[PDB]
Formats: C-alpha cells, structure tokens, sequence
C-alpha cells in the first residue's frame, strides 16, 4: 500500500512520533504498514499496533454512541444517515485490523505471548463489530471463538499474573456481560481471573506486580458495577 | 451508554 | 465536491450532529459544503464553520510542536520528515479556509458582524501559516492586513462589547505579540479593549454580560502573562 | 510551547 516505500523501521519510528504526537490514524497507517512487511512484530510493535488501532475506534464507538442515541430519541433521514457513515467507518476500520491479523500475524505467531494477543486482538474487534450489528449472531461467535482460543492457549501456558492473560480476561468477561449477555459467565471469570492472580502476586517483581494489579483493579471495577 | 472496563486505552 | 449532491439544510444539520460526536474533520466537510452551495451563511452557521476548522488545525497545530520539539532536541530524516507531513497537512487545511473565505465569504458579506468574522478567520489563518513558516514576512503581513481591516471595521460599527470584536482584538494582540515580535502592541491592544469593554458593560442584559466577560477574562490572562 | 490565550476552542 501507501507505506510499501518506507522502511520498516522507519514506519516504527514514526509510529512511536505520531502516538506522542496523539496522531492516532497516522499512528495506525504506520503500523499496518509495518505489518504488510510481512515480519513478525516484537512485544512493544505488538503493542504499538493495537495502541493505535485502539485509539481509532476508540473514537469510532463513542461517535457511534452519540449519534445512536440522538437516533432512538428521535424514533429526516440525516440522523440515521450519518450515523450510517460513521458505522460504516468503523466496520472498515474493524475488517482492516482483522485483515491483519488474518493475513498473517495470527498463523506466523508460534509463541504464547504473540499467539494470545493476536487472538485476543481478534476478539475485540469482532467484538466491536457486535456492538453496532443488527449476521450479529456470526460475528458473536467469531468473537467467542477467538477469545476461547486465547483463553485455552494463556491457561496453558502464561501464569495467572501475565498482563495479556489478565486482560483478556477482562475482556472476554465484559463480552459475556454485554455481547453474549452471559452476565453470571462474566461475573464468574472476572472472579476466577482476579483470585487466581492474587494468589501468583508473591511470584511477581515490584514491577511486574503493577502491571498485573493494573489489570485487576480493572476487574474489580467492573464486578463492583455487576454484583 | 456505561461502558464497563475493557484493556488499554479508554479512548471511547 | 463531495458534499454537491447534500442538501444545504442537511449538511448544517449533520455539522451540528458531528460537532455532538467530536467528529470535527466531518463537521469542517459538512461546512465546507454548506458554504460552497454559494448562500451567505447565519450567525449560527458561520460559529459552525469556525468551530470545526478551529478544532481540526488546533490538533495539527498541537502535533506539529510536539514533532518540532522532538526535531529540535534532535539537531535519520524520520523525525523531519513527518514534522512536514503534518505541517503540509495543516497547510492545506489553512488554504481550504482561506480559499472559502476569497471564494466568496468576504466579497458577500455585507454586515459588520458578518465581515468582522471572517476577516479575524482570514487573520486567524494566516497567523497559523506564520507559526510553521520559515514568504514568512509577506504570510505575517497577510494576516496583519486582515486583522487591521478588521479591526477598522469594528471600532466604527460594533460595541466595545461586542463578543467578535472582543475575540477578534484578543487574536490580534497575540498576533502581535509572537508573531510580530511587537509585545508592547500587544499589550496596549489588550489593555485598551479590555478597558473600553469594561466601560460598557453597563449597557448589557446579563446574558451579553457573560458573553463579553469571558472574552475580557481572556485578555486579562494574557496580560497577567505579559506584564 | 506556552500558548497564550486565543478565541473560541483551545484545541491545540
Ligand atoms: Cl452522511
Ligand atoms: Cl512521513
Ligand atoms: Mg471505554
Ligand atoms: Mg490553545
């Protein structure tokens, strides 16, 4: 594509710029392009990828949200129209990113830590597709799929600290409460994923300890919202 | 609409 | 362009709604087509259009420092090389607002309140030509040109009160203070309406009051800053 | 950079 120019590294240089700078969409060109390279990415490109790419629909969903709202309540075409366009952005938005990890990020990560994110990715952004879907049953069971894989794998073979474990979890837990609405399936993983950390936290680096408390304050919040 | 906690950026 | 075949009430109505979701880019396309079906825009209107494209160049504006910093502090080409893709960017958005206001904004607007605005547009833009430019003195002295004309304009026909020349005196004190390097213009400038404004505030209902009062907090700032 | 006190959005 546009970025087939420009060297690897220098689509990575750029990423870590545009992300100081809050350019999230360059942030996201630059690192599909760092992908379509067709090497595997390190932990922190990993990372950089889903930053940006996070930031995009970020503002997609809320967008959404606005004008999904204004819509019910005032149930002219202009307000679905709009909305239309803003959905339509997003799905792209959303197919890009699993076009990434389909071709070919997901089949080339041997390793746990990459294999586990890149599901998990793929969880989410299925999961994103759900929330604006009225094939919504498809697209759940995409999801599902994906984070069952990425459940299955980081149960084997991370400790129940890992960060990418954790926040799969969490993920997955709110995909139950409000995608599959499974509510008592998220209350119990969040549960599960919380105790089975804080029972591993005396393994852990003062370090390592912040990440993974990060993510379960994450856990508890949402358990306090649902029980 | 509440939004429950999800991983990384909370940029919805 | 993209918007011809809208509706003019459609796109002021989609403007408002991507204002409600923080969707300026669409906002600023949505006003760029309201203002290319060739009618003289409302009050309402022209604070839509300034709105949006305010909005839209104050995130390039913000991106562009973070890089020239970065850049700076570095004196490869990465670093450079993006620093002018956002500054291009930010460019064409300066000319995009530029070119609606010379085709035909100005010509037609008639009012004080009308040509005031977009004359302090046309003086707001060039000023954000002049803070990436290294043709710098005639972009600097395009917009002094600008804001000069519309100042005149508001000492004969507008209220020391009034909201736009307020805002309008404020841009230009600051446009005289970093841009022309004249700091003791801009700080008479800014020491003078806010005394003139002060006068006639006795004039006002209580809603222009407020209007007025937060603009003279603004200059206020400035000079606390200044002085 | 210190940015003083412009009108309308302080976007930047
Ligand atoms: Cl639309
Ligand atoms: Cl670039
Ligand atoms: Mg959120
Ligand atoms: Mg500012």
């Amino acid at each position: 594509g546009a970025m087939g120019s420009m060297e690897r590294a220098s689509l990575i240089q750029k990423a870590k710029l545009a992300e100081q700078a809050e350019r999230y969409e360059d942030m996201a060109a630059f690192m599909k392009g760092a992908v379509e390279k067709g090497e595997e990415l390190s932990c922190e490109e990993r990372n950089l990828l889903s930053v940006a790419y996070k930031n995009v629909v970020g503002g997609q969903r809320a967008a959404w949200r606005v004008l999904s709202s204004i819509e019910q309540k005032s149930n002219g075409p202009e307000v679905r129209e709009y909305r239309e366009k803003v959905e339509t952005e997003l799905q792209g938005v959303c197919d890009t990113v699993l076009g990434l990890l389909d071709s070919h990020l997901i089949k080339e990560a041997g390793d746990a830590e990459s294999r586990v994110f890149y599901l998990k990715m793929k969880g989410d952004y299925y999961r994103y597709l759900a929330e604006v879907a009225t094939d919504k049953k498809r697209i759940i069971d995409s999801a599902r799929s994906a984070y069952q894989e990425a459940m299955d794998i980081s149960k084997k073979e991370m400790p129940p600290t890992n960060p990418i474990r954790l926040g799969l979890a969490l993920n997955f837990s709110v995909f139950h409460y409000e995608i599959a609405n499974s509510p008592e399936e998220a209350i119990s993983l969040a549960k599960t994923t919380f105790d089975e950390a804080m029972a591993d936290l005396h393994t852990l680096s003062e370090d390592s300890y912040k990440d993974s408390t990060l993510i379960m304050q994450l856990l508890r919040d949402n358990l306090t919202l649902w029980t | 609409k509440l939004m429950f906690k999800t991983e990384g950026p909370d940029s919805d």
